[PDB]
């Protein structure tokens, strides 16, 4: 049994439009899971654990931590909700829907033969203008009042 | 194809996974691990050239590979192998007297003679483009430690 | 008859064609991650770990290879990090295209030793031409040279913003760790900058901590976590109970002498902790271990004690704060002296909030004013990318401040060497002129890859690129077209002198020396013998 | 060819295992049938692994080698050599196998002596030419004085049957073998002597029938014995003829015409039998089968009808009665009828056989072999077949030589006398030819248990100075005169032992390469 | 890399390329020489009169001991395409000439062995092949120097017997070296057409039967068939045979189409009996009216027709083969008659002693035709001690029948025993210096390979190769070159003209021509595309 003269054995290679438009559909899939858990008319989602327990919740962080995915771009969205859970309290479900929608409109420009660095350079200019808008519409709070 | 200044190196990848590039004839035959019992004696022939001379390793296999190749027609002429062994010694004892007439007596104090000798052995290796530095460093590393 | 080896033997042009496809298998991977229009990749392991990176060293180190000609190009990228530090996608593409053009020569029955000797005449002439066609040293541009060279390295990575936020933090970090040496050597050790990662706010909230940022906790929750005007006591010995060695045993013959030996294991221990604390020391850093009995003496006296710190982190604090790394008792048969005049100094030691972890910061250290950078990203995949991109950016400003010489980036060096070596091959070229002529075409793959990844015109933009560099060498009318590069956002040749696209000199000198030397070793595999794996005997 | 072998499943050898496998495979054949040579040698019993094994004991060397199935390539030459010896002379198949094996055993002794194998072939061709003149000059002819030729024929049958199972039956089986060929009075067809084997009784109860025996007993309502009859045989179809017109049907319009055709068919079958009885016969033998419609016609006329005897049964009846086959009955004046005295039926072993007692011009015999088991009858049939074939050729070639080791020492003396008049290159190969000829009386002497080292030494000393008729006496264990004891063999039998063994040893000694191909369905 | 691209795609060119074998290299020419030298070293020991035979075993277990080079290479199971071309080389010599099938394989292996050392010196393989054509042309023109024969096929059969003794001297028929050599001479001259110089081997029937000895092989002028007298009381000896050859079976005439003859009344069924009764009396009387006393029939006999042969004293045989009766009508001068009505006295054959001979205890009874009248068909009856010595004698005597056929095609001879190979080796060495421009080394490799055939005769005869060849070759340069070779017992002097070692010119002319062209097709090949396993 002679070995086959190969290079980089037992690994995969994938490039082109199947990775740019492939990571969008993995981000749209997670955003459709917790889409019914944002408003006040939301519903609980009963989950099952490998230990035998049951997690019945509607919080966006506790749902995504109980999901084991195999897609690499789907593993990035779970760590986003873990970051929002440690920084603030109620900043979970809103980021996963918003990052799925900002990538939903980003898939449209990738079909128009536009480079992805042009969309990111427009995203960073748009990110610097969203911070300045919230600071103008804010309101000071009297923390001494109960 | 690994002899002379226009020769190319060989790379032997062993079963462990330590592949090395080698051009010297002693280092090639020790890594090939030939299973034939008559070919393993040619591996030890290049080993003793590395011990005695050090710069005769690929050429001792070309000679011994051709002296046996010349015995292919000799054994098909009814010549006994003991007669070939007697005549190979008579050609060997006459062969040293021919090489002695071509030899020129030199002295170790002449640095230009020792420099051209070390540059010849580097022309067959990968450092033939680095013979302007390694060949002066090979002479100065020897002639300062020999007294 | 044939060779009786138990392995496999392949001669001729079979291995001469396999080594080129082995080198092109690596170059076609990293060709999509070169330049400001380059894009990152995904490195997924079998256990499930995902690594998003675009550096040429991190990709090829984690990627498994089998071919012996493939391990040469993978180990070539590892040498670029230690020697230069950002030059580690461009070396792999040049060294593989050096084998692709030399394969076309050996198929024309040209001997490879003439190609090896022809490459050495073109590699030494490329270093000679780049050292006589530099623009200026670091005196005319000043601080604008360090910022523009930093932004060129970040353009291929995640921190390539249009602003100068990440560019100013790198220049202010290298300039704060200027360590002088003997014979006039202003060394800049970039490994002393502690680069930390934390999944927090956006990239615009990356703090530049002037001092040091220790990645440890206080331990006991009864110590003051903020000490103003602190005195750091750097020491490396475990503050635990006094355990006897192997050669010493306790063999008691009297039961009345039992309890005095048991109390002596804590009295000798607390005797060290009272003489290092009565000298005004408030912060104690320990690489060993402080057990729960010794933590009481810091809560009672109001001192901070940090246990189990790294040995590489203690040397960066004691050198920057003037502290002395003490391992035991010393100073000429003294019982307990501690040399209290050799304590460290600090303005403020404060444990801040780093998004649900504890991080200790030291402010300005009062002796050397070191610097540490705390990075802020969205997830852990961005923080591993921001750490690799910042470490490659620290190596760029290190080589510019050490070797005060910069070259124009964006394919301006490879365009000038593509035309000077064609005229160099015509003067002294008799039989090795075809190897020097193919050395110029192999260098043209660096501006060719910038046009492919930008989805711009390929055979017209590079043809317009070398049109300006040809007139700068054959028309001596002071055209000053030696700094003509590529504008990948517009698709036209621009001047890299005014645009601020600067690269260090040794990011291309050491790149052309390592790629030419690696192309010689793979050019001498005309015979290859592969033995069978010896595993089960 | 072993180095860098370019064969798929085939193997070969050149000058190392070629002569090694040829000398091992040929000596083991000769050492197998070595114990069956001589008047005191034992016999073998041949058996298979199963599936109707059909055990057949034989002492003759041809029947042993034709059933063993040797896998050795060079051993099949000696197997085929003994097959021709049984088909040509019918005797000496064991003697030609040991002699061809002793030549290659002496040729194996010339391996270490570094003798060229072509020198041994040229040395044995001159040795075989000297051995032909020893048998030709010592052959005893017999022309007239027939009372000495019939005594000489009993010495031939007494020598052949002494090396078989019929040891203590030479007073009877010699007369059964001499008188069987003596009643032929012509060519040795070797098929008129029909041997019938019946169980029950001893071998001394066997006899030679004065007439002829047959099976397929006489009809249903026909007479069993007719005195002074005229035997007419036939080879024609009796009923359901379908006479020689392929593609002829009976296409009629009514069933009353079918009854007229089938009555016309039986009238032509009746008219055919009426043409047979116009010869004036009393017995009828048909090679084909006789159905019921002509059987009633022979029974009504008082005529016998023997139906479907054999294909070769009508040939023996034509030689024992003196008639003809007569397959067409249209000329009674041109058909010669047989002659007999009694066609009574005898019972041999609870089986009724038709005895043709008292036949005229009886050039055919019937040997009624009776034995204890079927294994004895199968051995005594081959033992009688090895005796009748030599006497059928002794009447054609009356030259006889003195057997019992006397002929082999005469052949070995002529080679040794010419081995001393040759140079030393071929003289060593001629001495090995004479030593193998002396092995043939050595195998006979050692099979009885005698001192074979001294008896052959006494034969070599006797033939060196006179004594051309001195041989080995196996009765007492000494050296006696072969003309007095009456131990003679035929000249053509002893010539074919010498000549075929010298030609077969020439083929195997000239082989330096055995290239066997890949066999089919062997994995 | 193989089976994969640099972009990660699978790289499949041909189907099942993983189980393929491809060699271009420098060992592809080396693998052809080492495969051809082992065939030449096998056939080297079976050359000359001291050549030892080989034992061949078939797939069915049958063993045939062969010495001729045509049957040795044909009965091998060699699955090597280079050695398969050596099988067709020995087959092409047997089909054209049929004498040097052993020597044409040793010569082809000698040209490839000398080309191995020429390949290491840097010479192109086609340049060696172009040098062998310029060297073999000298060997053809030098072989036509001394060539003469005085054969007249009347009384000067002495050059014809000595030519056949050279072919039969290497086989196992050396015991009948004078007897069997005269059989093959007279068998050709009685059947050959000297006006067209054409010999037909269909007229020479070679039959064999076990029994007797090798000295009992006789040349029977006529035919030898298996006699099948349907009547056991038929006379087994005819003194003067008027042979009536017919091809119609002794039966009522059956048509070739479907008939279905209808019988209606009893008068039609009685007409069926009288039709066949008069038909068997008509087919018997029409032979007796021609004066015939012997009949040959291809098909079977009826039982009613068998007794009518004995009443009319007309012996007849039954079930003779196709080409067997074709040989009877030429040996007896008769004509083969389709029907019985076309029989006449002019279509009868004439023969003398027609009898059957029983061989020992068997029941064959073959036909022996002693006397004839100007027959153009003979039959050789080979006898022996076993079937190994008969099937070899059928192959040995067929080589003796071919060398007499080659003398009628071309009446020029040479002298064998290595005498023609040494003389041709001196002609290439003399023209190698006129001129030694490019093909000097290729012509000297041809002359060194032509000396392998005479030095193989010195090896098989127990002599020394380089000692005996140096003595014979030096004597042809010091004087005018005679017919100087070697022998086994050496016959005193080494003169081939005195030892009567005579070979045909066109036999050795095709040995050099076929071995050179087969070397050119195995030197002009630089790739092997053989598959791997069987399934
Ligand atoms: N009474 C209400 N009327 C309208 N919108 C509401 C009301 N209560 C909650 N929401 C919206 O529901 C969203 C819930 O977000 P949530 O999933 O809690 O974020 P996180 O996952 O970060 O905790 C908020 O963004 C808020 O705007
Ligand atoms: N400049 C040169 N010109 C021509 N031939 C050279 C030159 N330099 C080296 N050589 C040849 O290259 C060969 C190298 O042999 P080498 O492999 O070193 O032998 P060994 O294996 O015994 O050391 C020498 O025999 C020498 O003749
Ligand atoms: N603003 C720019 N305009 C044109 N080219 C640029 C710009 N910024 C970077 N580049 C090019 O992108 C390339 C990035 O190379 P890089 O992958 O960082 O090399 P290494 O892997 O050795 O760090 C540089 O060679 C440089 O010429
Ligand atoms: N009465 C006898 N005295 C001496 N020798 C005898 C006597 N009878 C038989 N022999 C020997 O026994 C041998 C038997 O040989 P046998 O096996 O019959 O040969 P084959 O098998 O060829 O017929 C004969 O060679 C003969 O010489
Ligand atoms: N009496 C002899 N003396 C010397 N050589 C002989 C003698 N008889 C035959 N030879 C040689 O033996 C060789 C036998 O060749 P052979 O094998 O018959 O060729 P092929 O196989 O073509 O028939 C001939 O070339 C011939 O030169
Ligand atoms: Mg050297
Ligand atoms: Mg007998
Ligand atoms: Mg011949």
């Amino acid at each position: 049994h002679r070995p086959v003269l190969v290079l980089s054995q037992n690994t995969k290679r994938e490039s082109g439009r199947k990775v740019q438009s492939g990571n969008i559909n993995a981000a749209k899939t997670i955003a459709d899971i917790i889409r019914t858990c944002l408003g006040p008319k939301s519903m609980m989602k009963m989950l099952l654990d490998p230990m035998g327990g049951i997690v019945m919740t509607n919080d966006g962080n506790a749902i995504l931590r109980e999901i084991q995915v195999q897609h690499p771009a789907a593993k990035s969205m779970i760590e986003i909700s873990r970051t929002q859970d440690e920084e603030v309290g109620d900043g979970t479900t809103s980021v996963i829907i918003l990052a799925g929608e900002m990538l939903s409109v980003a898939e449209h420009f990738l079909e128009q033969q536009m480079h992805p660095t042009v969309v990111i350079s427009a995203y960073r200019k748009a990110l610097d203008d969203m911070i300045s808008t919230l600071k103008k519409i804010s309101i000071p709070v009297d923390i001494s009042d109960s | 194809t690994s002899l002379g200044p226009k020769g190319m190196d060989k790379m032997i990848q062993d079963g462990k996974g330590d592949v090395t590039i080698t051009n010297d004839g002693a280092t090639i035959l020790k890594q090939m691990q030939v299973l034939h019992p008559a070919a393993r004696m040619l591996v030890e022939l290049s080993k003793a050239q590395d011990i005695e001379a050090g710069d005769g390793t690929t050429s001792v296999v070309i000679i011994a590979g051709s002296l046996l190749d010349s015995c292919t027609k000799l054994l098909q002429k009814g010549i006994h192998p003991t007669i070939i062994s007697e005549s190979f010694q008579k050609a060997l004892e006459k062969g040293i007297e021919i090489l002695t007439d071509m030899s020129r007596p030199v002295e170790l104090s002449d640095r230009e003679t020792l420099l051209n000798s070390a540059t010849t052995s580097l022309n067959s290796k990968v450092v033939s483009q680095y013979s302007s530095l390694l060949s002066p460093m090979s002479v100065n590393a020897v002639m300062k430690v020999i007294d | 008859g044939p060779l009786s080896v138990f392995g496999d033997r392949s001669t001729g042009e079979t291995i001469r064609s396999q080594n080129v496809m082995a080198a092109a298998s690596i170059a076609n991977i990293v060709k999509s991650s070169l330049g400001p229009v380059g894009l990152d990749k995904m490195l997924v392991d079998d256990i499930g770990d995902v690594t998003i990176t675009n550096d040429g060293a991190t990709i090829l180190k984690l990627l498994e290879v089998e071919h012996p000609a493939a391990k040469v190009l993978c180990e070539l990228a590892d040498l670029q990090d230690k020697e230069v530090g950002d030059g580690t996608t461009s070396v792999v593409i040049i060294a593989a295209e050096l084998l692709k053009n030399a394969d076309e020569l050996v198929k024309q029955k040209i001997h490879p030793t003439s190609v090896i000797s022809g490459y050495r005449l073109a590699c030494k002439e490329a270093v000679r031409y780049i050292n006589e066609n530099l623009i200026v040293n670091t005196d005319e541009l000043g601080r604008d040279c360090l910022i523009n060279a930093a932004k060129t390295s970040m353009s291929s990575k995640i921190i390539g913003i249009n602003g100068d936020f990440f560019a100013n933090m790198v220049v202010d970090a290298v300039l704060a760790i200027k360590y002088t040496d003997i014979r006039g050597q202003p060394r800049y050790p970039v490994n002393s900058v502690n680069i930390l990662k934390a999944h927090g706010r956006s990239q615009m909230e990356s703090m530049l901590i002037s001092g040091y940022a220790l990645n440890c906790v206080v331990g006991s929750q009864g110590m003051p976590k903020r000490i103003v005007n602190a005195k750091i006591a750097c020491l490396d010995f475990s503050l635990q109970k006094t355990k006897m060695k192997l050669g010493v045993q306790v063999v008691i013959t009297d039961p009345e002498k039992l309890d005095q030996i048991r109390q002596r294991e804590s009295d000798i221990t607390k005797e060290r902790i009272q003489k290092i604390l009565a000298t005004g020391a408030n912060v104690i850093l320990t690489t060993g271990g402080i057990d729960d009995m010794c933590l009481k003496y810091f809560v009672e006296a109001g001192a901070m004690a940090v246990r189990r710190v790294l040995k590489r982190d203690l040397k960066r604090i004691a050198k920057a704060s003037g502290a002395t790394i003490l391992s035991t008792l010393a100073n000429l048969e003294g019982e307990e002296t501690f040399e209290a005049a050799m304590l460290g100094q600090a303005e403020e030691v404060v444990q801040e909030r780093i998004c649900d972890d504890e991080l200790i910061l030291i402010k300005n250290t009062k002796a050397r004013t070191s610097a540490s950078i705390i990075l802020r990203g969205a997830n852990d995949f961005m923080c591993d990318e921001m750490e690799r991109s910042l470490h490659d950016a620290l190596c760029v400003v290190k080589r510019v401040l050490e070797s005060k010489s910069v070259v124009p980036g964006g394919g301006a060096v490879e365009a000038a060497l593509s035309i000077y070596l064609e005229n160099y091959a015509t003067s002294m070229g008799s039989r090795e002129q075809l190897a020097i002529a193919e050395f110029a075409r192999s260098l043209l793959v660096i501006p060719n890859t910038l046009a492919v990844n930008a989805a711009q015109d390929s055979t017209d933009l590079v043809a317009k690129l070398r049109a300006f560099h040809n007139e700068a060498q054959v028309n001596p009318e002071r055209k000053n077209l030696k700094w003509i590069g590529l504008d990948l956002s517009n698709g036209k040749p621009r001047d890299n002198k005014q645009a601020g696209v600067f690269e260090p000199t040794i990011v291309k000198v050491k790149s052309l020396k390592f790629a030419t030397e690696a192309a010689i070793t793979i050019l001498r595999i005309d015979d290859l013998i592969k033995l069978h794996p010896e595993s089960k005997d | 060819a072993p180095v860098n072998i370019f064969k798929a499943g085939a193997d070969e050898e050149r000058a190392e295992t070629a002569r090694l496998t040829s000398f091992i495979g040929a000596i083991a054949i000769g050492d197998l049938v070595k114990s069956t040579l001589g008047p005191k040698g034992m016999d073998k019993i041949l058996l298979s692994s199963g599936r109707d094994a059909s055990l057949m004991v034989t002492n003759d060397g041809a029947t042993i080698l034709k059933n063993i199935g040797v896998d050795n390539p060079a051993a099949k030459v000696l197997v085929d050599m003994s097959r021709v010896q049984d088909d040509e002379v019918g005797d000496g198949t064991t003697s030609v196998t040991v002699l061809a094996a002793e030549l290659l055993r002496e040729a194996e002794s010339l391996i270490a002596k570094k003798i060229h194998p072509q020198t041994i072939i040229a040395g044995w061709r001159e040795a075989t030419k000297a051995a032909r003149e020893a048998l030709l000059s010592s052959a005893v002819d017999h022309g007239s004085d027939e009372v000495k030729f019939r005594q000489d024929l009993m010495n031939i049958a007494g020598t052949t049957l002494s090396s078989k199972l019929l040891t203590h039956h030479k007073d009877h089986f010699t007369k059964l073998a001499v008188e069987a060929v003596l009643r032929l009075k012509g060519s040795g067809n070797l098929e008129a002597i029909h041997i019938i084997k019946k169980l029950g009784g001893s071998l001394a109860d066997s006899y030679l029938d004065e007439g002829f025996l047959l099976d397929k007993k006489i009809g249903v309502n026909q007479p069993k014995r007719i005195e002074n009859a005229k035997i007419l045989i036939a080879n024609t179809g009796m009923d359901t003829d379908k006479i020689k017109i392929f593609g002829s049907r009976v296409r009629v319009d009514s069933t009353a015409k079918v009854a007229e055709i089938e009555h016309a068919e039986k009238e032509k079958m009746k008219e055919k039998v009426e043409r047979i009885l116009k010869h004036g016969i009393n017995c009828f033998i048909n090679r084909q089968l006789i159905y019921n419609y002509p059987e009633q016609l022979f029974g009504a006329a008082g005529v016998m009808a023997i139906e479907h005897a054999d294909f070769a049964g009508v040939e023996r009846l034509a030689l024992v009665t003196g008639g003809e086959i007569a397959s067409t009955f249209d000329h009674p004046e041109l058909v010669k009828l047989g002659s007999c005295k009694l066609i009574e039926e005898v019972m041999i072993g609870e089986d009724k056989l038709i005895h043709f007692s008292g036949v005229a011009l009886g050039e055919a015999c019937t040997i009624v072999l009776r034995g204890a088991t079927q294994q004895i009858l199968d051995e005594a049939e081959r033992s009688l077949h090895d005796a009748l074939c030599v006497l059928a050729q002794t009447v054609k070639d009356s030259r006889t030589v003195y057997g019992g080791g006397c002929s082999e020492m005469l052949m070995a003396h002529a080679v040794t006398q010419l081995a001393n008049r040759t140079p030393g290159k071929e003289a060593v190969a001629m001495e090995s030819y004479a030593k193998a000829l002396r092995m043939l009386p050595t195998i006979i002497a050692d099979n009885a248990g005698y001192d074979s080292a001294d008896l052959v030494a006494q034969l070599r000393a006797a033939h060196s100075e006179g004594n051309t008729t001195a041989g080995l006496d196996m009765r007492e264990g000494t050296i006696g005169d072969m003309a007095i004891l009456g131990i003679t063999e035929s000249f053509q039998v002893k010539r074919q032992v010498l000549l075929s063994a010298a030609e077969a040893a020439e083929v195997i000694l000239r082989v330096d390469n055995i290239i066997k191909a890949a066999p089919r369905k062997r994995v | 890399t193989l089976a994969f691209d640099e972009y990660g795609r699978p790289f499949l060119i041909i189907k099942d390329q993983d189980r393929k074998s491809r060699l271009m290299g420098l060992e592809a020419l080396k693998s052809h020489i080492m495969a051809a030298k082992a065939v030449a070293n096998t056939m080297r020991t079976s050359l000359g009169p001291n050549g030892l035979d080989k034992m061949m075993v078939d797939k069915d277990g049958d063993v045939t001991v062969t010495n001729d080079g045509a049957t040795i290479l044909s009965m091998m199971d060699v699955d090597h395409q280079i050695a398969k071309l050596m099988v067709e080389l020995s087959k092409s010599q047997d089909d054209e000439i049929g004498d040097g099938t052993t020597g044409v394989v040793v010569l082809a292996g000698a040209l490839l062995e000398e080309a191995e050392q020429l390949l290491d010196r840097g010479i192109h393989p086609i340049r060696i092949a172009d040098g062998y054509e310029q060297a073999a042309r000298v060997a053809i023109e030098h072989l036509d120097k001394i060539s003469d024969s005085v054969l007249v096929d009347i009384k000067d059969t002495e050059p014809l017997i000595q030519t056949a003794k050279t072919t039969l001297g290497s086989k196992v028929v050396n015991s009948c070296h004078r007897q069997m050599a005269e059989i093959a001479v007279n068998a050709v001259l009685t059947v050959a057409d000297m006006e067209r110089r054409d010999v037909d081997f269909e007229l020479i029937k070679v039959e064999g039967k076990v029994g007797g000895r090798l000295e009992d092989t006789k040349l029977i002028k006529g035919v030898i068939v298996d006699k099948d007298f349907s009547h056991p009381q038929m006379p087994k000896k005819v003194e003067d045979a008027k042979i009536a050859i017919l091809t119609c079976p002794f039966e009522p005439p059956k048509p070739k189409t479907k008939h279905k003859l209808d019988v209606t009344s009893v008068e039609d069924y009685k007409a069926l009996q009288k039709y066949e009764k008069e038909k068997f009396e008509e087919m018997i009387q029409q032979i007796k009216e021609t004066g015939a006393n012997l009949a040959i029939c291809q098909w079977g006999f009826d039982d009613e027709a068998n007794h009518l042969l004995l009443q009319n004293n007309l012996p007849a045989v039954r079930w003779v083969g196709g080409p067997e009766i074709e040989l009877i009508a030429i040996a007896t001068g008769g004509r083969i008659v389709p029907r019985f009505s076309e029989l006449t006295a002019e279509k009868l054959g004439f023969a003398g002693l027609v009898q059957e001979i029983s061989f020992g205890t068997t029941k064959d009874k073959m036909l022996v035709i002693e006397q004839c009248k100007n027959s153009r068909a003979v039959t050789i009856f080979i006898r022996g001690g076993n079937k190994m010595i008969i099937e070899e004698a059928k192959r040995s005597l067929h080589d003796a029948l071919c060398v007499i056929r080659n003398l009628i095609r071309d009446n020029r001879v040479v002298y064998g025993g290595g005498a023609a190979e040494i003389s041709c080796a001196l002609a290439v060495s003399q023209e190698a210096d006129k001129c030694p421009t490019l093909e000097q080394y290729a012509m000297r490799a041809f002359a060194d390979a032509l000396e392998v055939i005479p030095m193989a005769l010195s090896e098989n005869s127990g002599m020394n190769p380089i000692q005996t060849m140096t003595e014979v070759r030096a004597r042809q340069v010091k004087e005018m070159n005679p017919a100087l070779g070697i022998d086994c017992l050496h016959k005193g002097t080494n003169d081939m003209k005195q030892q009567h070692v005579i070979e045909t010119l066109i036999g050795k002319k095709q040995q050099i021509s076929l071995a050179t062209q087969m070397v050119r097709m195995i030197l002009k090949i630089d790739d092997i595309r053989k598959p791997g396993e069987s399934e």
